[PDB]
């Protein structure tokens, strides 16, 4: 009713259908700070010990 | 050469003995160490990369 005599339509669509609830889990990568922490200071030469 | 020639050595030995036997009777007590701290860093200029 809110559409004209001429219709605007879509030929293709894409969506994901899952049959098992446990297929929603995926994986990502992170750095292990505990064993490979991020460096916080640059390398410097030794001078002015105090 | 008589007993007078041994006076300085006598005083040396007497001082050594006095120190030794004053060390024995001195009372000794342990002391608390309150200076532990990690405050001995080193400075310098950073070797910054260029590119």
């Amino acid at each position: 009713a809110v559409e004209m005599y001429v219709a605007v339509r879509i030929s293709r669509f894409q969506l994901e259908v899952l049959r098992d609830l446990h297929d929603l889990v995926r994986s990502r990568t992170y750095l292990d700070v505990s064993k490979s922490p991020l460096a916080t200071t640059p390398i410097r030469v030794v001078e002015y010990v105090r | 050469m008589a007993s007078t020639t041994r006076l300085v050595n006598d005083r040396k030995q007497l001082e050594q003995q006095v120190k030794d036997d004053a060390r024995i009777l001195a009372d000794a007590r342990g002391l608390n160490i309150t200076t532990v701290a990690n405050d001995s860093a080193t400075g310098g200029q950073a070797i910054r990369n260029v590119g």
